[PDB]
């Protein structure tokens, strides 16, 4: 049985303020008694700008009912800082909250603000939590975005050691071993190996990277993630396509294809895209046009128009 | 060059003998969609098999679905209490596309509800101004909804928006971060959704200044990934030494980034906007169209699942990327760029709720229809049905008719020198921005209506996602070009 | 597993 806040002694001094929809509003939501009452009192709290423990409690009650309520999240963080509350306690409360609300923009941003403010000398514990939180959904977009921010923010402060970067690549390698079709982990590899400011670029690091990419393609020839990564890699480092061509030619019918795995129908459309682009690199515009037309006519007919556009580009 | 799904061989994505969780979900989705296509008459056929479902757009069912959601929502919609202007926009834009008119009384209610979401300090929130703080996304949704349901009378709401121009601009400036990003609200997250929603509103309301736009182009450009699409955000390493993209290329963020960049191309600032790789964005765009077995719907990210809402996010980004590609090739010196037929087939066969039920459109079979998917399925269907181009001769024609002596008062910049250098620069800026905003046309003879003309919906505008017949009078009002 | 934009 719900006890209204107008009957609670701790709220006696507070006059609730009603929602100001105006006359006959469109898209009205039929709120529960609990939610209407909580918001009636939140309106009064926010209006008077009260920063108190009872206000903090009320914000929790509300975000539990609506984890997307950005106004209430904003007010909650404002209370935390104002009252000099334990930010570590709040982060622990968010551990449960975040798992149940993976797609909530404001839950994930609340974590970010907390980590930014706590500003630990070593963020290792948060890194580990984040890795764990990816178990129920290895592709949760906000989580991957948050992981990127964490490493970028804390590396700027000089707080990510070489051991930390090393174990992060190890974890990323494991993610792609468990599911090589996880595009989110491929994206993270690109950050770790290519885009981050502190990434090593040597002729030997390029060699290793090519080996990893090629091995990945040979293991899963129809994996678009691996193909896109290869194309980005060569483009970013201005590397010619031709010298790698031997490793890719078999799919158009350094690590080489298997002596081919079962369930691998040929040709692989993106292998033909590679071959056509390699012809372009060689000034062989007619040979590229023929490959593009074949992609358009036979091998990737969903993209018939795009491949035709690419064919006309040669002619 | 736009083959029907029914005319192509349907094959599962090959396993390569390496199973994974991704492939498990993919195979499951392939079965689900292909089974529904098998039970449905080919929309292109004059003679259908007996007993097969008719794929015709069930416009009256979708109207009724939107009606029920429109006047009262169940208690579980509380999860969208901070998104009420989106519920308005998804409803009123869908009704526009479906060709269903609201009476003046209902329009007045829409306007009045939204005006209660407007704070005097500036901007719209997800609910009443006494309950919620302003947010860039509800500001976009409310402004577009006012374009759809409002008018120039004292009760039409456009008058109120005009008066709110300075305060909205000030809210935009409070959101501004030095690296070119914007917070979505006070203390809020920074990504391209914010940039998109802000630029649309600033364009329509004539509140664009140099100080508003500084670095905005750079933030967006650095969101582009090695895949060719755009991520949510870019991180500035300490004006910044470099900028690095923060996650995967996604349809939602690629739509927002392409649209943002496109809006910036009409701003006459020096070396602005910083270029994007248009060819790579087009490549990413076309690669997200699903195979015949999955109905030719768009997915939002590599190795994820097709989803009706990406018909708008990915499909509606196609004309934008195409135009950017066209301009890039012109700077050095025609078949459809995606399968316009297949996308309509996905919409009609897979994305509609089963007949004789609640109506509405959905993510995929097995998913409940909602307002969001109703709006974005239909917005995407429109892009597929109607060949949209940005026309240089239309822009030129717009320039010729522009009256620079007519306009609302200039915005007062936050920084003393944050405005345009002088009136010539400012008026040239107003002309370019207005002229290009009204540059999108439907190409006559470009129309493809799968299943017959009764499936035809109205024509949405790329970038803005409102009908041209709404956009023109709305932007003409704020620029005083009526 | 709904879609979330805000
Ligand atoms: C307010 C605007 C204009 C938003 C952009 C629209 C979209 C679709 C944004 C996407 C946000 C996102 C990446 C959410 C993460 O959760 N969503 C998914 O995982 C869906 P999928 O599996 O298709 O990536
Ligand atoms: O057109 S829709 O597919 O949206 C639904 C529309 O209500 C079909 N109902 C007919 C109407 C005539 C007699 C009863 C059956
Ligand atoms: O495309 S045309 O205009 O030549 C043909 C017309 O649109 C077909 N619509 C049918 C008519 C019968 C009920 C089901 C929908
Ligand atoms: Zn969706």
């Amino acid at each position: 049985t719900y006890i209204p806040m107008s009957q609670r002694r701790s709220w006696a001094d507070v006059k609730p303020i009603m929602q100001d929809d105006g006359p006959n509003p469109v898209v009205p939501i039929m709120y529960s008694e609990e939610y209407k009452d909580a918001m009636d009192y939140f309106r009064a709290i926010a209006a008077k700008e009260e920063k108190s423990e009872r206000a903090l409690e009320l914000t929790e009650i509300i975000v539990r009912m609506n984890p997307a309520h950005y106004t209430v999240w904003q007010y909650r963080f404002s209370l935390l800082t104002s009252l000099n509350k334990s930010l570590e306690d709040e982060l622990r409360l968010m551990n449960e909250f975040a798992v149940q609300n993976l797609k909530s923009y404001q839950v994930w941003h609340h974590r970010l603000l907390l980590l930014d403010r706590i500003s630990p000398q070593d963020p290792v514990s948060e890194i580990e939590y984040i890795h764990g939180s990816l178990l129920p959904d290895p592709k949760n977009y906000h989580t991957w975005a948050y992981l990127h921010w964490l490493y970028s923010h804390f590396s700027t402060l000089g707080r990510i050691s070489e051991a930390q970067w090393g174990s992060e690549l190890d974890w990323c390698n494991e993610m792609l071993r468990v599911d090589g079709r996880n595009n989110s982990a491929w994206g993270w590899r690109w950050y770790l190996r290519v885009s981050r400011p502190g990434a090593e670029t040597s002729s030997r690091s390029l060699q290793d990277e090519l080996i990893y990419i090629l091995k990945s393609i040979h293991l899963i020839p129809h994996n678009v993630s691996a193909w896109n990564y290869l194309r980005g890699f060569l483009k970013h480092f201005s590397l010619p396509l031709v010298p790698i061509l031997p490793a890719i030619l078999p799919y158009t019918a350094f690590p080489m294809p298997s002596d081919l795995p079962e369930d691998t129908p040929l040709p692989v459309p993106l292998a033909l895209e590679y071959l056509a682009d390699s012809f372009i690199e060689q000034n062989r515009v007619d040979d590229a046009a023929k490959v593009f037309e074949k992609l358009s006519s036979e091998y990737d007919q969903m993209r018939a128009g795009y491949w035709e556009f690419r064919r006309r580009e040669c002619a | 060059f736009t083959p029907s799904v029914y005319s192509l061989v349907s094959k599962p994505l090959p396993s390569n003998s390496r199973p994974s969780a991704t492939l498990d979900e993919q195979a499951e989705t392939e079965d689900l969609i292909s089974q529904l296509f098998d039970l449905t008459a080919d929309p292109n056929a004059l003679v259908s098999e007996h007993g097969k479902r008719y794929s015709g757009l069930r416009k009256q069912e979708h109207t009724q679905f939107l009606a029920s959601s429109f006047f009262q929502l169940p208690g579980k919609f509380v999860s969208l209490d901070a998104s009420r202007p989106w519920l308005v926009f998804w409803t009123v834009h869908s009704l526009d596309l479906l060709g269903v008119a609201l009476d003046q009384g209902t329009k007045d209610r829409v306007v009045s509800t939204l005006l209660h979401f407007l704070s005097p300090k500036g901007g719209f929130g997800g609910g009443p101004a006494n309950s919620q703080i302003p947010h860039l996304l509800p500001t976009y949704a409310s402004v577009c909804s006012l374009a759809i349901a409002g008018n120039d009378s004292s009760t039409g709401g456009w008058k109120d928006l005009a008066a709110a121009r300075q305060s909205i601009y000030e809210f935009f400036m409070r959101c501004k971060r030095p690296d070119g990003g914007f917070v979505v609200c006070e203390g809020g997250e920074v990504d391209v959704r914010g940039t998109y929603c802000l630029l649309v509103v600033a364009t329509l309301l004539d509140i664009i200044t140099p100080e508003l736009l500084h670095n905005v182009d750079k933030f967006v450009s650095a969101c582009q990934t090695y895949e060719g699409g755009f991520a949510c955000a870019s991180f500035p390493f300490p004006e910044p030494s470099c900028r690095v993209s923060m996650a995967e290329a996604h349809g939602g963020y690629t739509s927002c980034s392409l649209n943002s960049h496109f809006l910036l191309t009409s701003v006459p600032l020096p070396s602005f906007p910083l270029s994007i790789d248009a060819n790579a964005a087009l490549r990413w765009t076309v690669l997200q169209q699903g195979e015949p077995i999955e109905g030719g719907g768009f997915r939002g990210r590599t190795n994820k699942l097709v989803d009706g809402c990406y018909s708008w996010w990915v499909g509606g980004g196609a004309p934008v990327a195409e135009e950017l590609v066209r301009r890039e090739k012109s700077r050095k010196v025609i078949p459809p760029i995606f399968n316009r037929v297949a996308l309509q087939e996905f919409t009609l066969v897979a994305a509609q709720q089963d007949p004789g039920s609640t109506g509405g459109l959905r993510d995929k079979p097995g998913k409940r229809p909602d307002q969001y998917h109703t709006c974005n399925n239909l917005s995407g269907l429109s892009i597929a049905q109607h060949k949209m181009s940005h026309s240089p001769s239309t822009v030129s024609s717009n320039r010729l008719k522009f009256d620079a002596s007519k306009g609302l008062p200039a915005v007062k910049p936050v920084a003393p020198g944050g405005g345009w250098k002088n009136e010539d620069e400012r008026q040239n800026a107003r002309r370019e921005i207005w002229a290009n905003a009204l540059g999108w046309i439907e190409e006559e003879g470009g129309e493809i209506i799968v299943g017959g003309k009764d499936n035809r919906i109205n024509t949405t505008t790329p970038v803005f996602n409102i009908l041209g017949l709404r956009l023109k009078p709305f932007i003409n009002y704020f620029y005083c070009q009526e | 597993t709904k879609c979330v934009v805000m």
